[PDB]
RNA sequence: UAACUUCGGGAGAAGGGGUGCCUGCGGGUGCGUAACCCGCAGGUCGCAGUGACUAGGGGGGCCCGACUGUUUAAUAAAAA
RNA sequence: GGUCAGGUCGAGCCCGGGCUCCGUGAGGGGGGAGAAGUCGUAACAAGGUAACCGUAGGGGAACCUACGGCUCGAUCACCUCCU
RNA sequence: CGGCUUUUCCGGAGUGUAAAAAGCUCCGGGAAUAAGGGCUGGGCAAGGCCGGUGGCAGCCGCCGCGGUAAUACCGGCGGCCCGAGUGGUGGCCACUAUUAUUGGGCCUAAAGCGGCCGUAGCCGGGCCCGUAAGUCCCUGGCGAAAUCCCACGGCUCAACCGUGGGGCUCGCUGGGGAUACUGCGGGCCUUGGGACCGGGAGAGGCCGGGGGUACCCCCGGGGUAGGGGUGAAAUCCUAUAAUCCCGGGGGGACCGCCAGUGGCGAAGGCGCCCGGCUGGAACGGGUCCGACGGUGAGCGCGGAAGGCCAGGGGAGCGAACCGGAUUAGAUACCCGGGUAGUCCUGGCUGUAAAGGAUGCGGGCUAGGUGUCGGGCGAGCUUCGAGCUCGCCCGGUGCCGUAGGGAAGCCGUUAAGCCCGCCGCCUGGGGAGUACGGCCGCAAGGCUGAAACUUAAAGGAAUUGGCGGGGGAGCACUACAAGGGGUGGAGCGUGCGGU
RNA sequence: GUGGGGUAACGGCCCACCAAGCCGAAGAUCGGUACGGGCCGUGAGAGCGGGAGCCCGGAGAUGGACACUGAGACACGGGUCCA
């Protein structure tokens, strides 16, 4: 069985990103994946993106612009405090500019910068950049 | 080489397992 | 897709229909649907094999989206029909059928005993056996005073 | 995976898997057991004073032949023979035989020798608790006994 | 409670402690206070409580023969 | 405060055994050094009997041989590939 | 050489002492007046000459230097560093992502367990709801001073000290809030998993039955003097006759071609044919359960050949062995005999270059070609998917894009890119040894060190040389073919030796 | 577990009776090594190593055992006693 849907889809998101294919889809899908997509889309990373709910499988269809140079998750799925935060953002971000360390919150789910703007953290889902 | 070797160790473990026995 | 689980060979490519609401092309009444169920049931037919007359002959691939909605707690679908009735096993068809196959097994071993294979196979449907009974333990489809033997197994086949 | 469990609650299988892997380092597992302090004598100690046995010459390795100057020793408080290099030229000729002397490692204690050299160990510093780098050099101080 | 080991044994190893009489209890089996047996506590005398009679000294190496048995009925019972 | 009974806390001393650590012995094996002798030519080229290997026996020794494996395998041929 | 100032140092005044000293501090007197230690070859270069010495004596942290012109030694001279230090030996951290959490590997460099299962353990698809244990936020109780950092202030300066702010091993506590994520509880679904029906391929397994080839033997006939064996040979066999040839009968072991770049199996591994029993496995149709899942320490199980054990068998083969040859010798290649074993049954043993030197599962990432088995739409038909084109599903091979790799190679059958989980490695030899323990009948297996010693051990690829390695091609210092000659004699001549 | 003593005081601390538990592979027990903490050393960090003056707490006073006197001691420069 696959755990962590989110990775691997992740996986194959970045991975049609660096062939540079014209969209990519993605077969085993889920909140975590379309949530993260949901605030991916919304930062601009990725463009429009449809889900059509077979009795099977959502099946995600993302259209890829080209913006993305990177999207992986974190391995253990660390805690991680408001203040490690920035121990984190050095690590894991390529600069202080792209801040999507996503990570969820008490506030939903919020990129790195975003969840910096109001303040709050949890445990780490995941990067893009 | 390695059949050199094992038989070395043989003739060792067996003549020195023979003092051990024979000092057993 | 796939999984090599005794053996490296890929799983059968096969898929549901990715229907969601039924043919009403296909028509039956919920009243008519559970009489098919239940004398399918009556000669003996397993559950596995009722819906395979039902889809061949009577056109109905899966009785989940005909039914349903009709007492919406849950999908109408055929050991369900049969539990309402009192027609089902007490043991599910899954472990049942499993079992049923390892106490024929034991039996070639006794006349024949000299196989690398078959006693290998043994082995094999045992582990799997375990398995499907440490869940069923959980959710009660087996009380947990229970555990697997081959004994206990020839107990419950005879 | 590559090697090694990630779980928020598998941290102890990592904190085992570092200190058994840890003593497949020899030095690690060599200090931390205290096999440097017993094996090679001294008893950890900086350096020991004994009395010379007799001074005896050894031969040079494999390129190298000479007549290494040396003293056998016996260390004092320990109560083991030792074998210690001399240094300086005229050096031998200070040491007078029953005098106290103090010897110190050379070149890491781990029990490498120079590479001229093949068993001795360790360095004389003193004579009659006066160094020979003093004694070279005439005009210093100059021995007794 | 060791060496050894054919795991059966060695082994009752070895070594150390206790044991009497009285006074009072408890347990077991039974049936009702019989017939016995097994423990427990206190008090107390002697040099010594299996006081008598009955009653193994122990430990280790080696040689031979596996063992038990048999043997020169009556100078040799052993390794034969 | 005396002597004396019973009882208690209670070392060192002695004995026996258990566990652990150090020095050290007839005799007997290999090990890393040594410049130079001896015997043979083992591997490295198909090393002039391809090599290795697990196992088993033998030979002073390197080793040889059986069986089964493997090529990290041998020569053009071969076969087969590929072309 | 001219001028200037003038640290220690003297003398004095208070101080301080609540006795000195510490002699400071103030003032008078007053001198250019304490500087050393290492290195100088590559490494570090940061720094070079002469003399002496001559693989010595020494130098030495490593690589190394000294074997008669040494920049490396010794001394001098000169230069570089650092400076009241400088340098040696030892220990610890760094460098060492050589312990990998940040941040390491495992095809061939060290390293994949010979394969599996499933326990502990780790990890886990979607949708809804409750709690809020983890988690995040807020408040608050609290984690001494000191050390550390920052500010200001004090001592001539600074070290240090004062004050003010921060942080601290920071492991504990209480209340309030959020609910994405995680944990728990409940409900809900089919993508994973397991399950069903029906076609179907195969050297999977077990059992029964059953044929023939060849080898061997035995018997009769026929038929003479050799057969066999090799590079040559010998041993050997054979004269109550072998080899051969013909017929007859017995025995044990196996099943060329078929047979494939082929099929099957978890692995070890698996080939006459036939039937029965029986394991796995593909596909179409998801027809049935509804996360039941993945991995898996421990544990359990199968595991060639060889060995062991009991019992039964034995043609051919053949360790050991016995001859013969070969060879300098031959404990060998080569030949001629031969026992254990090779066969069966039962048990044991438990190894391996047990290989693809590549643990298992899932997802994503150019393709091309051949091939096996299954489905489909056609043409062909001997009307049987028999021949064939393509798409697709499962499986086995080659080639190759992007990428990875040190390269060789790998490249949808990953050594790519990810995630989860196991085993294992951490320089070499010592040593896969010693002990100790466990297992085994035994042989042996499993586990598994240290003393000591080394600047390599090692992998791939390059260049050349080399090969009783291959292919092509010439030669006359080549070989053959061929003619003449040296080696024999006397002498001339050069040499060895004397 | 029940009841009881003893102590300043809980408590298998001690004791009588009763029970058969308790501990262990999420590594007990045993062996080795060690005062612990604030701190410290190094290191970009993470991390590793360390317990030194000082401060904070305990332990000890030739080795072992023991009371008295006092709020407090089983008492470094008080006593008894064995070695």
């Amino acid at each position: 069985t696959l755990l962590d849907p989110l990775a691997n889809a992740l996986s194959h998101i970045t991975n049609s990103e660096r062939v540079g294919k014209r969209e990519v889809y993605i077969k085993p899908a889920s909140k975590l994946i379309g949530e993260v997509l949901r605030v991916m889309q919304k930062y601009g990373y990725i463009g429009e993106f449809e889900f059509i709910d077979d009795g099977r499988a959502g099946v995600y269809r993302v259209q890829l612009l080209g913006r993305i140079n990177k999207a992986g998750a974190i391995k253990p799925r660390f805690p991680v405090k408001v203040s490690e935060f920035e121990k984190w953002e050095k690590r894991f971000l390529p600069a202080f500019e792209f801040g999507i360390l996503i990570v969820s919150t008490s506030q939903g789910v919020m990129s790195h910068k975003e969840a910096i703007e109001k303040g709050i953290g949890g445990r780490l889902i995941a990067y893009v950049y | 080489m390695r059949w050199k070797w094992i038989k070395k160790r043989i003739r060792r473990l067996k003549r020195q397992r023979k003092k051990e026995r024979g000092l057993i | 897709m796939a999984r090599m689980h005794a053996r490296k060979r890929g799983k059968s490519g096969s898929k549901r229909p990715p229907r969601t609401a039924p043919p009403i092309w296909v028509e039956y009444t919920v009243e008519e649907i559970e009489n098919l169920v239940v004398k399918l049931r009556k000669e003996g037919y397993s559950t596995a094999m009722i819906g395979t007359i039902l889809r061949d002959q009577y056109g109905i691939p899966s009785v989940k989206l005909f039914k349903d909605p009709d007492n919406p707690n849950r999908n109408l679908t055929i050991t369900r029909i049969l539990e309402k009735h009192g027609l089902a096993p007490e043991i599910p068809e899954d472990l049942m059928f499993l079992i049923r196959r390892a106490v024929n097994l034991r039996k070639h071993l006794e006349q024949h005993p000299k196989d690398l294979h078959s006693m290998r196979g043994l082995q094999l449907i045992e582990s799997k056996i375990r398995r499907l009974v440490k869940y069923y333990k959980r959710k009660g489809k087996l009380p947990k005073n229970w555990r697997y033997d081959p004994e206990t197994a020839k107990l419950l086949v005879r | 995976g590559k090697k090694a469990p990630n779980g928020e609650f598998a941290g102890r299988k990592l904190k085992l898997k570092r200190k058994k892997f840890r003593w497949s380092d020899i030095r690690y597992k060599r200090r931390v057991l205290r096999l440097k302090e017993k094996s090679d004598p001294l008893e950890g100690a900086p350096q020991a004073r004994g009395i010379v046995l007799e001074k005896i010459a050894v031969e040079a390795k494999q390129p190298n032949s000479g007549m290494r100057k040396a003293v056998r020793v016996q260390l004092i408080k320990n109560g083991k023979v030792v074998t210690a290099f001399c240094p300086g030229d005229g050096a031998i000729k200070f040491i007078d035989e029953h005098d106290e002397v103090i010897i110190e490692g050379i070149g890491g204690p781990k029990g490498g020798s120079m590479g001229d050299i093949p068993g001795i160990r360790y360095k004389v510093v003193k004579v009659n608790r006066v160094s020979l780098k003093e004694l070279v050099k005439g005009r210093k101080e100059k021995p007794r006994r």
